[PDB]
């Protein structure tokens, strides 16, 4: 592990030589800063919790409490991960990452020291930010009967090391499998809904950039004829139209002879409206809506959303 | 230095 | 672990001795993709996802980036583990064959490490294809009733890692038991139908190319008499016809004396029309089309062709 | 682990020391195929799937490649383990036998590695024969309710290993409840046959083949005993023969003679014939385990889905 | 684990600790003439246990000894008595197994305990296994709400109970039940003798009363023919309970509810030599009724007369 | 688990911790003269519990002490109070077992709990087991729609209740059970219960003695005719008469004005209310304001069952 | 499970972690005299849970306080409001059980909920358990289609409700509420001493409900309460309040306010709040919300409560 800002050095000789090597492998991009096309409240909370206490540091202090957590829940198609990657590539904080794999070890006594070394590294390096992805697999119910004894010490060291600079963040897909004591430390549990008719039109106008498109397509009809689509299925639709541009010609029967001329003629052509019709004719939504309503019920019951 | 394995249970329901 | 192009080597010294042995044990008999009868859209998606970025790597740059997943779902016997072998045959990419017995991991915290090393090694050899066979196992619902604490970690590692190119196939007999997020990451869900009245004539006239047929040229009649045969049963019909050519000459009594030329007299005998009646009156299809109708209903309500 | 033919050696290192012990525990000329009466179709399929690729191996190539599976089905007393012991005794193949009890362990990921090691050893040794008895368990459709998780991966390993080198295996099975099989597993079983109760003539040959050797009277009418059963299960005929052979001990009252002169009374009884009274008083005592609804369900299933 | 005859030693290396203990945990001097009636079961146990030790040259080929027996009938008739009688009369090893030595919460123990039980019963001696209440343990296989870990036990019994020409060590499997029509259609073929035991007639209850009353001083007023002709529909246990109610009634004739401590030990000294007259039986015949009306007896009589091999 | 007499100990090594805790969780100042009526139940308890403790040499052979009883009657009479009385006036350890002790999530736990219960009841003392509400625990064995665990609990009771083939080293166990539905038992478990007896609704003299017993300590007048209160409750159960006495004893509170007096003049008037006795008009109002839990068809069915298949 | 008085804490180490959460998920805007009429329920509630709080020494011996009550009768009469009022008026812990909480997947994981519920109710302060809709939980035991998963919760209620009887730790008062009481048990009915019938049509008390509900500040000449209370045949205690809501929402809709905007948008909603209610929108509320009560339930309930009812 390297040094930090302001000239210090870490002494991790107490732990073994592979715990450092297994927690170091989680700590130069142009990721979408403004190109998340919903969730103004999440951008408000993140901009008031990471940037404004780090530009003017006396704006949020003490009785004006800065935040420390967020548990994003919702359907499996919306953009939870993109906001974490955007705040990773945007600010000047050492963005960590935690999976369900980096906290498992074959030996005994090595499944709890990793979390302690992780939080010590986060409170040593910088005003960091941790993104524990898929936290519903990490922390389940504590005192169950069909639970091995290896997870209770992990959640105990997690809750004992939670008190800590460090701004933790996590995103789930099943929020009701979280522990009853775990939700107390999560100061905000925000619901992330599927986009409405107003957001899909901006999604199509952003996802169809750089591609030559005919001036006959009507984005209101495309925004209104997709009742039920998640965030990702619209981008899949915009992919399927530009691939139908390729499959309209005959490129499977011919091969080898002067195909780069035909490929250049394919690169010359542009997207009509019938390609959007053929793309919307053969693309179905990802999942029928029950989990969206169940997570809305959970955030209405226990969440602050 | 000890290791740890994984057993299997069997539960019932109605 | 062998090397790759430009002579580099993987630094897999942070893994155990049997994990790397398993991932190397799961890693070119020439078939042809035109030796499979039917499934034009499957060959089209496989063409656009595997063969065309090799020829013209500049057309697939932005929105026209190639596909990253596929699922073949349908009845048993329709040709799902044959296209995987064909595309393993006629390609220069590095194949893989993952299953459910390859992720046993009697210890704790090893199955997710094998999955991580599998994807980290498939992203090393730069053109790669991963073929997860029968993803019904290890692909169930994340919040099911009877589940362990390791199957959920395996499913979460699949969800994390599927977000230098790879391409992941799958095969299922019961697609409705798949997840929601894991169903979302598969960008192409394709139904495989039973062969119609035209494909069965082509299939018997392709399968019978070596043994001499003489007068049973009523292939339209022979494809109109089989009503609901499931593709992999009409091959058994032709095989039963050849063994019925054997069975008419009673060879149970001839013991030792000239058993080389008497079977050479069964090597010059032709498959007459008498054999296909006695092969049609002794072979029945293995199923009723309840799972076929339910697979068609699920692929019409959720399939992104 | 022994060394196979041509002096080769198996490198079993990644498997633990008890999986190999279990598969080694799964691994004559006592019987012969002429002892079993009836069952012409099963003898024909065994003859052109085990015996004939040993004499003329330059003929079974291409479309005429030999069979790779079979499953018998029928009433529960008609003989489908005896055919497995007969083909174990009259062949030169390393005969395996696998029940549903040596595929079980309480550790995660040991039930699906025994099957992989089983198929790898069956490929490695010889033109082997695998015989899985009572396959109605480790069957069952995968979309069932109340199915444990490891019993899904056992069926998945069975489904992957059973299709695909000139190394021959022949998976053979037997069951009484064939309609409770998996959907994608009764496709891999290339020959699903039915074996009925014995007809009016096979029971006379079974009576003769059981009662040969034992000294009997010359007035036993075999036609009346053949036509008087009328629904016997095939094993109940042998049980009828045993009852009619022990009735000649139950006729002389040997319940009070003990120690003195009893040991000569058994020597006096050892040379006594089996007369007609023994068969009448044995026919008044033995009844079959009837209820032919099982036979009718097996007949309807093997006539709507059976590939003889 | 102990040794056996000829000084061998078992080697249980592939089994854990709590399995061999659960099979070890299932491993006075009454005679077989204390059972009234049941000539068929006495004859079958005779020519299946007693005679293969005295003359072993007779039971060789077609006259091979039996391997199983199911007793089926109404409740309270003498199923679990003939098993302990043949246990205490013979010399062989006796396993009294029941449906609770075959269950554990782990997966893969309940079908290994059966294999270890049969391996020990074949290793030790010409032993005898007594599976009590098999209606709980083996039902029909293709059933409605059958758990997955019961198919393996039923198939384990079904595979182990029939399996070469060498190594002919003997194991006899005795079993009893009182709802026999729920047995599996493949498990009734294994039990190759399915005898039925009835309720006692008018000539067996006289002998049962005369056998049960020996040991207590009684008078010569009682007529056993009237007591045998009035107790109609009684089973064995209810006749023994009537013969016990008589003696407790001759306790009840001397009121001891008022006494407390003072000369109470010397109160029964005048009562411990009292006889049992006809008033005790004439009160106990209206004190005690049978336990159940006849429907299970008629159903078992209609079952064992069509599927029974005696 | 604590030790017993003669300083021995129990080796509960082959069971888990929660089974031992679930059995250990089920382990004064009354008398047998507090039970009005029930002569034959007291007779069987006398000649099966407290006589072998004093003179054990007499009960041998054909006079072996009983090890079973089931009290089946209508749901008003005294069937739990007699069990608590024979638990209080004894010197044997008591085990109360309901139907929700013998239940667990896993497979093969209820049979081990029943086995541990009977082994501790044989090990500790000449003990006694009270299985309350036997009809939810031992039902029928061949009915349609039962799980595969209740049948194993029934087979465990059927195997464990008889036994002890070794005629030497005999320790005593006595099983007692209470039932409202006695036609809902398996025949092989009904046979194992010797002395199945009926408990009836109280007669005139029993109700007179119960009103005379329950009205001590509370000050009453000298003009209450107990014969009218005996003859007017024709059909009352044994538990409704104490309810009648309680309503007649709080009717002296409902007679005065505490609902109108709110806060003030309430606790200062409760100090002199404790001396006001209970006259006839309070019993008349309580008899008009209390009706029995009637429907004697279930009493008729239970009486016909105990007259056809009963043993006293 | 936070704490109770005197700083003690519960030891629920013998149970699971979802059972205690499903029990903890069980734990008001009226006074005690807000519920008008039916003073017998007030009498039992006064001499059962109110008066033993001030004087703990009078209620001992034969005069022990009550421990059960049943509120049977027609639907929509004020049972839940009485339960909430006696909850909030005293300082008692208040549980609430329905049929949708005593059901889970695992066999035998339902009867632990009732035992933990009663152990918590005894462990905390003198508390009140409000078992609502007991016609679903406790029916008859010896039924025809009786399942084997509710007999054990019936038997657990029977065992737990009556259980060693003197020197009481703390009182616990269980309520009940049902629309059909003839489909009850015989050993569960007996534990419910002081069974009480409550009637729906109280015509002169419906006038008091009108005077406490019809709080319309305009229309000082629309006092026709005599005919509005004499036309209350079959009107339950909730349909009167629904009729007042219909009249008070139809006083602003009897005047045409559809598409009145553009000019003076703020005046169209301010000149409407003082509109006087008449009998024409009251006729719409009269013939719109008809009473949905028939005499097949009330007469059968009066035939049941007269025979086995201990007021
Ligand atoms: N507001 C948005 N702006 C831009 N793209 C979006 C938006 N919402 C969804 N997407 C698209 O949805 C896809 C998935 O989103 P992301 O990468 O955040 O993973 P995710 O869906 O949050 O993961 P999970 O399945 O765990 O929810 C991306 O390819 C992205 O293009
Ligand atoms: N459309 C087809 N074209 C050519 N051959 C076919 C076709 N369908 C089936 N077959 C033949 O049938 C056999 C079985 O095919 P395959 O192995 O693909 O079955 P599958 O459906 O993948 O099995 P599973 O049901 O386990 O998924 C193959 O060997 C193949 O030769
Ligand atoms: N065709 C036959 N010829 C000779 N003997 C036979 C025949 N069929 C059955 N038997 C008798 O059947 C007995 C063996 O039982 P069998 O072979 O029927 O096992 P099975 O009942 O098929 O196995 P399962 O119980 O799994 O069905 C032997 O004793 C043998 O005498
Ligand atoms: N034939 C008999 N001779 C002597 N005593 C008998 C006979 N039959 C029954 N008994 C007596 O009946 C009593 C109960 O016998 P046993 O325990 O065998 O009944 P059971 O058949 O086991 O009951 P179940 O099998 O229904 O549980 C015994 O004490 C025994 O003395
Ligand atoms: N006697 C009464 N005094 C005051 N308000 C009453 C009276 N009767 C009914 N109400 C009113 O009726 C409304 C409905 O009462 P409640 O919410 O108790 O219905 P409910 O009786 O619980 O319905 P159900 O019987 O179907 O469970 C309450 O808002 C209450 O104000
Ligand atoms: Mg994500
Ligand atoms: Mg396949
Ligand atoms: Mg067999
Ligand atoms: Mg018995
Ligand atoms: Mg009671």
């Amino acid at each position: 592990l390297p040094q930090n800002s302001a000239g210090d050095s870490f002494d991790a000789s107490a732990y073994d030589a592979y715990i450092v090597q297994a927690v170091r492998g989680t700590m130069e991009n142009t990721m979408s800063l403004d190109d998340i096309i919903g969730m103004h409240d999440v951008k408000q909370v993140l901009h008031e919790a990471v940037t404004l206490p780090l530009l003017v540091p006396e704006f949020f202090q003490g009785l004006r409490s800065p935040w420390k957590a967020m548990v994003l829940a919702g359907p499996p198609g919306t953009g939870k991960t993109l906001i974490a990657r955007a705040i990773a590539s945007e600010s000047s904080s050492t963005f960590f990452t935690v999976s369900s794999t980096d906290l498992s070890s074959k030996w005994r006594g090595d499944s709890e020291k990793i979390v302690r070394l992780l939080f010590e590294l986060a409170r040593f390096y910088a005003p960091s930010i941790i993104f524990i992805d898929q936290i519903d697999t990490l922390g389940g119910q504590r005192g169950n009967s069909g639970e091995h004894e290896a997870s209770r010490r992990v959640k105990s060291e997690f809750l004992v090391q939670m008190d800590g600079r460090v701004f933790v963040l996590a995103a789930t897909n099943i929020p009701w499998e979280l522990d009853e004591a775990l939700r107390r430390r999560f100061e905000k549990r925000i619901f992330i809904p599927l986009p409405d008719i107003d957001a899909r039109k901006k999604l199509i106008e952003k996802s169809m950039e750089g591609t030559p498109k005919s001036d006959e397509i009507n984005y209101d009809d495309l925004a209104a004829r997709t009742e039920g689509f998640s965030g990702a299925d619209v981008v899949s639709l915009c992919r399927t139209a530009a691939i139908n541009v390729l499959r309209r010609y005959d490129t499977k029967s011919l091969r080898g002879g002067e195909l780069t001329a035909a490929m250049e003629s394919l690169k010359a052509e542009l997207v009509r409206n019938i390609d959007f019709e053929a793309a919307l004719q053969a693309v179905s939504p990802s999942a029928g809506p029950d989990t969206m309503l169940k997570c809305k019920e959970w955030c209405d019951s226990f969440g602050a959303m | 230095e000890e290791e740890e394995e994984e057993e299997e249970e069997e539960e019932e329901e109605e």
